[PDB]
């Protein structure tokens, strides 16, 4: 039916762009710089043209937009045609790519069904893998089994297999075909895994997975261990992990009626996954130099920053001290023979249960740009570093992200350092020995590299320390991994009854929804800042 | 006449006899099944959901057992469900246009004809688990009750099988005849004649929404030597998001069976067929017990609503029941009738029922900005001489709660509470199980033998007891989740036998810091005497004097239904934000009972919340500090020693 | 086929010996190792022990094909483990057709029988000396599946049959199969508590047991008279064995009808004797050591069925 709409669409979506241009007159009206923003890009002839929503959805009320998105894929054609005959019309060997960002709506990945097949879809989640670049085949020539004929057509999205017609039709058999490499081309592949976000998770659940796949020049802008805000089409591909499952499952077959004399029924099973793919992606997760120089000029903010990193929390100066200096790291390049330092720093604690230890973790990891929290026992080495694949579908293995690999350049905040195993504790002191590890299995050998300050609570034999006994004999933990730890810290309680009832009074008063109690010097907004811009003074 | 091949089924009969029962229905059932105001029970739901625009409705099975003309009709949608629904979902919509012929109405009939229809049959005949389940009595509407392990992704079917033809610009489309699809190979002979050319593409066509479910049977009655199984079964679109790990239901469906393939290569099939089952209805909530905190599922309230799937997630109230709440609350003997009521079967313990009902009403969930959350819980355990009742508490609890879990001494490790991974029997990947610790996320969570249980798995809970949140770091899975859950858990004294004349903070063979940090506990000596003793045997012989305790309702004791919804109604409307008076009581009370941590004072406060609660107070008042500190001293006995 | 118009199975049962007697044999209780080869399909009783069974599942016997433009019914007959399904049309009318419309199935039309399997390991006082018994599998359809629970004594009966089978492609010679059996009647010399139906004759037995009176004491006497007095630690058997009352409360809980007792004591005198006797009396009995497997052989276990894949 398309074949009459889908040349109107893509009059209409020309006109729109060519009647835009570049006004944008003292910040006034807005008109669209589409021309000038696809010359710009044929400066560098890039062809990845960007596209916002708002704008195209503007004009003709939206209800263009409105069907274009559930028949995206119908007119998709037909639209890169139009953009095609737009840089013929005002521009003088060409592959485009085309990308919608700043959609209204978000799904999450339970949020997705099947009405939404072949339609433009925002989604956001969680990276946890990446994979190889891998060039895929985008044109292919072929050529006759009989004669030189080359064709250099392309069956490109699936169906992959076999073109019919032959320059010369004078053939035996013309159903199959030859292959060639080089009258071909290719552009860039990439291959993650997305993963759900913590912070829109329900009951008794797991983080809910599935694969999505990149194209073109936006690959490389895919990161391991991030929450991301994709946005694509509804691909989907063929699988047969989905047997033994109830009900009846659907099957194709050629027709035998109305035609006859003429497994031989050639039937074929589908069950298909839904994966993902993405036109483009984000990472998600000025005055403010004059705020800073303003907010510089004190003396006492170093005060104030000590303070400022824990109002959740009572007292404790020295744990508020340390944290804010975990963060910075010691210059690791103080050398000459090449033999290098672990230039960043480490941390503990100490104290029985009953104490806010565990606030200062929380604190960080809500607050750290990398950081991740753990338990510090229901956890393996193979989990806190990376236990790899071993040659699974068909391509080669990929380096996990591991967790513990995590925190380059930041922290891996763990609780509950006294249960922790053996080999995870050997793991450990491997990994804090030097800043690099090494690893291996079914004959791969591997080496990172990663320079991780850890901050762990400490749990005493007995919880009771005895105060005049040494540390040795309450830590409970051998002499390697006690040592390479710069700092100490001890947290025990005593009766004191005027500070007591000031302490009671503030936990009572947090139980006043977000009451006025945690008043700081300011915020982690410009915080964040700050740390970027003091990790790199280089005293 | 006319008949289905093999069935006794007639179409225009059954539409005819339909719109009379649906006419004439007026609580027949109160009648003719008891002795049990209103009028014409079924027509008010189809009066009202026309302007609400709702292509669903649910149906009962005893109100057919009760009308005289659905008799029949009853083992006729028994025996084939789906064609007497699809017969329905016609008959529905010729009684909605013969009953609109008496009115006159804005201009809405653009979307009537255009819709369709489907019915949910929920309350229906019981069925004992699934060994009846012979293949005699396949493909019937059945029911069952369990609770929810696993959850699988969606199954997209093809529903619209497009086809694109190679040449002459011309598309091409048909439809799935009993679940396949015959690709027409020709190529439109008209125009062009390639009896083989055409082509197939996905994004084109439409899809349908399946998942599958894996489900824990929990029946009421087994044989000698059962053990506990799973079955497998099938939703379809617009149920999705339905049902999930943590919940207890009672379900309804149809039995069916399916055989499967020895291989991803041919066409052979085993001569065993796999069975499943396909579901009709789900039943989220009952009686028997109060539901979910409503604040916790705000997300999945608003996805359901926009989805336009409304089956039930929270019980609704009456004005008349609202009222009686109010009364009932007016007497000032609320606070030792509901300790009372809780367990009519024991004696008194009544701090320790107070405690349990206070717990139950939870307490206070606030939230901060973004760095801040504070939920309703409050850690409980309870220590003392054995021989009482401390397990038949216990099972009371976790039966009276819907989401929570039963865990028993040192059978029990740290990989089997948090996550763990494993492998499915049929798809043969890499799948995961909750944990029981998650499980239980918001409700009970009961332990008994705290003592002898593993020290390694003793670790965990540090952290849950704080943050309520779990973290795990293994193969293939780094993610921090939730677990709301609640702690109510026993304690064995140290040695046997007790030690009066020792200090009980060091007579229980467990550390200092994990007994302080609960929030309450409760202490069960024995102190044997009259006056404590005669009347308990009385009050425990008398329960078996009769063949079961109905007698016991003497004494003014409530019955459960108006208990467990007020308790509901209070804990989901009220939200008692902290006053001023209760800082000078309860900072001197804690400041004195420190001659032992700044839990008790968390403990304390959360509690009082709760009791405030109670009362149906939107604000906390001073009254509340004394009877929690009281209660506090007389849980740990201070006047002993 | 005849097959679907059948609305009736069958199961034999073998004779008893003590009638075989009266005017004169061929079935005798047999073990797990003296089958002796030649034994495949005569009529058999074979004692033991069943250790586990799946659950019961459907299986065809009789496939339903209805013809889409034939309008006729086609009969596809199975009896291996597996086929092939017949999907291009040999109607009767297509044969005289050029068209040839293809058919499908029906799934209430096509016959349908349970198959469901157990396996017995031999009794342990006809083993042979120092030798290790060995395992065996039988097949059950239909009515009879639900007449059977492991850990009881049994007396199976029916026929030794074989199956396609050749070990494993390599150690192989041809000709080779695994094997299995049929069963046709259930007799077990233990009486679960849900067989109690009063009769002509077994209330006259309880009639008699209670006229000579003393009942309570002469049971307390009768229980492993093997050894010495006790007759009160004999009578708290009795009541370990009666367990109690149930009753319900009605309110959300109920209360076990149970009895637990120990029987604290010095080496020496008798100990061991009143357990063995107790599960040689008492159905759904039990016994286990001290220490050994008692890690997860007192728990439950997780394992894959054999005959369907599934965690049981
Ligand atoms: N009253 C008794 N009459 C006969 N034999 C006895 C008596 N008491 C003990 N015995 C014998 O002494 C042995 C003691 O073993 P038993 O008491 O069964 O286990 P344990 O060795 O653990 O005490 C038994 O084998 C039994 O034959
Ligand atoms: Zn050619
Ligand atoms: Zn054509
Ligand atoms: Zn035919």
């Amino acid at each position: 039916v398309d074949d009459v709409t889908g040349e109107k669409v893509r009059e209409a979506f020309e006109q729109f762009l060519e009647d835009f241009s570049v006004q944008s007159t003292d910040t006034g009206e807005v008109e669209k710089v589409y021309r000038a923003q696809i010359e710009f890009m044929k400066i560098y002839d890039l062809n990845t043209i960007y596209i916002d929503y708002q704008h195209l959805s503007m004009r003709e009320n939206g209800a263009l937009a409105m069907a274009i998105s559930e028949q995206y894929y119908r007119f998709l054609p037909f639209l890169q045609k139009g953009l095609r005959r737009v840089v013929r019309k005002y521009a003088p060997e060409r592959v485009f790519q085309i990308s919608f960002f700043n959609l209204p709506t978000v799904h999450r990945i339970r949020d997705i069904r099947s009405e939404k097949i072949g339609s433009l879809l925002s989604i956001s989640g969680t990276v946890t893998r990446t994979s190889e670049v891998r060039p895929e085949l985008y044109k292919a020539s072929f050529t006759c089994d009989m004669c030189r004929a080359i064709v250099d057509n392309v069956e490109q999205s699936f169906k992959y297999t076999e073109p019919t017609f032959c320059p010369n039709p004078s053939c035996e058999n013309r159903a199959f075909w030859t292959l060639n490499v080089t009258r071909s081309r290719f552009l860039d592949w990439q291959k993650v895994r997305i993963q759900e976000n913590a912070n829109e998770i329900p009951t008794g659940s797991m983080p809910r997975t599935l694969d999505v796949i990149l194209r073109g020049d936006s690959v490389e802008r895919a990161k391991p261990g991030d929450r991301c805000k994709f946005t694509g089409v509804e691909i989907v591909v063929p699988d047969v992990t989905q047997l033994g499952l109830p009900g009846v499952k659907p099957s194709s077959t050629l027709d035998t009626r109305g035609i006859s004399k003429t497994r031989s029924l050639g039937v074929r099973d589908l069950t298909y996954k839904i994966s993902f793919l993405a036109c483009h992606v984000i990472s998600i997760g000025s005055d403010e130099i004059n705020e800073l120089k303003e907010m510089v000029k004190d003396e006492h903010i170093y005060d104030k920053l000590v303070r400022s990193i824990a109002p959740a929390v009572f007292g404790h100066e020295a744990v508020k001290k340390g944290i804010l200096l975990q963060m910075l790291g010691g210059v690791h390049k103080s050398t000459v023979e090449g033999i290098k330092l672990r230039g960043d720093i480490n941390i503990c604690v100490v104290g029985d249960p009953s104490t806010s230890k565990s606030q200062f973790l929380k604190y960080v990891v809500g607050f750290a740009p990398r950081s991740v929290y753990t338990s510090g026992k229901a956890s393996s080495a193979a989990g806190l570093t990376a236990a790899v694949v071993r040659d699974e579908e068909g391509g080669d293995y990929t380096i996990e992200a591991g967790a513990l690999m995590l925190a380059d350049n930041g922290i891996c905040c763990i609780d509950e350092f006294d249960k922790m195993d053996i080999s995870d504790q050997v793991a450990i002191h491997e990994a804090m020995e030097q800043q690099t590890i090494s690893i291996a299995k079914a004959g791969i050998h591997a080496t990172l590299n990663a320079r991780t300050s850890i901050l762990a609570a400490a749990n005493p034999v007995g919880g009771r320390y005895n105060r005049k006994l040494s540390l040795r004999g309450n830590l409970n933990m051998t002499a390697p991994i006690m040592s390479r730890f710069d700092l100490f810290f001890v947290i025990l309680d005593d009766c004191n009854e005027k500070i007591d009832t000031e302490l009671a009074s503030h936990i009572v008063d947090l139980h006043m929804k977000r009451d006025e109690a945690i008043e700081p010097p300011f915020s982690a907004e410009q915080l964040r800042r700050y740390i970027k811009y003091a990790r790199t003074f280089k005293p | 006449l006319r008949i289905i091949w093999g069935t006794n089924v007639s179409i225009q009969e059954c539409t005819t006899n339909f719109r009379n029962f649906l006419m004439s229905f007026k609580y027949k059932f109160r009648k003719i099944l008891d002795e049990r105001d209103e009028e014409l029970y079924y027509i008010k739901q189809l009066n009202e959901m026309r302007e609400l625009g709702t292509s669903n409705l649910n149906l009962d099975a005893r109100n057919l057992l009760a009308y005289k003309q659905t008799e029949d009709l009853y083992h006729q949608l028994l025996n084939y469900p789906q064609e007497v629904i699809s017969i329905m979902d016609q008959t529905i919509k010729d009684c909605m246009v013969s009953l609109i012929v008496d009115n006159n109405l804005d201009y809405d009939l653009d979307e009537i004809e255009t819709k369709f229809y489907k019915v949910r049959p929920y309350n229906v005949g019981s069925c004992k688990g699934m060994r009846e389940l012979n293949p005699n009595d396949i493909d019937k509407l059945i029911n069952l009750k369990g609770l929810v392990l696993r959850s699988t992704p969606v199954i997209p079917d093809m529903k619209v099988a497009f086809f694109k033809c190679n040449v002459c610009d011309h598309t091409m489309a048909v439809e799935i005849d009993r679940g396949v699809i015959q690709e027409p190979a020709r190529c439109e002979r008209i125009d062009c004649n390639e009896p083989n050319s055409m082509s197939l593409i996905h994004n084109r066509c439409s899809f349908a929404d399946k998942q599958v479910i894996k489900l824990q049977e929990t029946p009421d009655f087994v044989p000698d030597g059962q053990t506990p199984h799973s079955i497998s079964l099938c939703v379809y679109d617009e149920l999705v998001d339905s049902c999930r790990a943590g919940d207890r239901i009672e379900v309804t469906g149809t039995f069916r069976s399916i055989p499967i393939r020895a291989n991803s290569r041919q066409r052979v099939l085993k001569s065993l067929y796999k069975t499943y089952v396909d579901v009709v209805h789900v039943k989220k909530v009952s009686d028997k017990r109060l539901d979910v905190d409503t604040s916790t599922i705000e997300q999945e309230l608003m996805q359901n609503k926009v989805d336009h799937n409304e089956v039930e997630e929270v019980r609704q109230i009456t004005d008349q029941d609202l009222a009686k709440i109010r009364e009932v609350a007016a007497r000032e003997d609320l606070y030792s009738l509901l300790a009372r009521s809780i367990a009519p079967s024991i004696y008194e313990l009544e701090d320790v029922k107070k405690g349990i009902l206070l717990q139950l009403f939870g307490g206070t969930n606030k939230t901060f900005t973004k760095g801040g959350r504070y939920r309703g819980d409050i850690n409980i355990l309870l220590c003392g001489d054995p021989s009482t009742s401390k397990s038949q508490i216990l099972q009371y609890v976790h039966k009276i709660t819907p989401r929570g879990v039963y865990t028993s001494g040192k059978g029990s490790s740290a990989v089997g509470l948090t996550a763990y991974i494993t492998r499915d029997v049929d798809t043969k990947q890499l799948v995961l199980e909750s944990g029981a610790l998650v499980l239980s996320d918001g409700g009970v969570c009961c332990i008994d033998e705290f003592d002898k249980m593993s020290d390694s798995t003793r670790s965990v809970l540090h952290e849950v007891m704080e943050q309520q949140t779990i973290s795990i770091a293994k193969a293939g899975i780094i993610t921090t989740l939730n677990a709301r859950s609640s702690i109510l858990a026993s304690a064995n004294p140290i040695g046997s036998r007790y030690n009066p004349n020792l200090p009980v903070t060091e007579n229980i063979d467990l550390p200092p810091p994990l007994l302080s940090r609960f929030d309450l506990v409760y202490l069960v000596l024995d102190k044997v005497d009259e006056k404590n003793d005669r009347e308990l045997a009385k009050h425990l012989t008398n329960l078996y004097l009769e063949d079961k305790p109905e007698h016991i309702s003497q004494d003014d004791v409530l019955p459960v239904e108006f208990l467990t919804m007020y308790i509901s109604y209070a804990k989901e409307h009220i939200h008692p934000i902290i006053t001023e008076a209760a800082k000078t009581e309860l900072v001197r009370a804690y400041v004195g009972m420190r001659k032992a941590t700044t839990r008790q004072l968390e403990s304390m406060i959360r509690l009082a919340e709760a009791h405030a609660k109670m009362k149906l107070k939107n604000v906390v008042e001073l009254e509340d500090v004394q009877e929690a500190v009281r209660l506090i001293r007389s849980a740990i006995k201070d006047y002993a020693t | 086929p005849p097959n679907l118009t059948r609305r009736y199975f069958l199961y034999f049962k073998p004779l008893s010996q003590n009638c075989a007697r009266r005017y004169r044999i061929s079935s005798k209780p047999l073990s797990v190792r003296q089958i002796k080869g030649d034994f495949l399909g005569q009529l058999i009783t074979v004692r033991g022990i069943i250790t586990r069974v799946s659950d019961v599942k459907p299986a065809v016997e009789v496939i339903a094909y209805t013809c889409d433009q034939c309008g006729y019914e086609v009969f596809q007959e199975v009896n291996s483990r597996t086929f092939t399904p017949l999907s291009e049309c040999t109607s009767e009318e297509c044969s005289q057709n050029q068209t040839k419309g293809q058919l499908f199935m029906s799934t209430r039309a096509s016959k349908f029988s349970a198959f469901q399997e157990c396996k017995i390991q031999e009794l342990s006082q006809q083993v042979p000396v120092g030798h290790i018994p060995r395992s065996l599998n039988i097949h059950v359809n239909g009515t009879l599946v639900r007449s059977l629970s492991p850990g009881d004594i049994v007396d199976v009966t029916g026929i030794f049959l074989p199956a396609p089978y050749t070990g494993f492609k390599a150690l192989k010679a041809g000709l080779l199969t695994e094997t299995y059996l049929e069963a046709q009647f259930v007799r077990q010399h233990k009486k679960k508590f849900a067989s109690f139906s009063l009769t002509s004759d077994v209330e006259e037995r309880v009639m008699e047991l209670i006229t000579s009176g003393d009942v309570y004491n002469r049971l307390a006497k009768s229980i492993a008279p093997e050894i010495y007095g006790n007759l009160d630690v004999k009578k708290a058997l009795l009541l370990l064995l009666v367990g109690g009352v149930d009753k319900r409360v009605g309110d959300g809980m109920k209360i076990r009808g149970d009895i637990n007792v120990c029987l604290m004591g010095d080496p020496g005198v008798a100990k061991s004797q009143l357990l063995k006797a107790i599960c040689k009396i008492s159905p759904r009995g039990v016994y286990t050591t001290g220490k050994g497997s008692s890690g997860v052989g007192l728990t439950a276990a997780v394992m894959k069925d054999p005959v369907t894949d599934e965690m049981i």
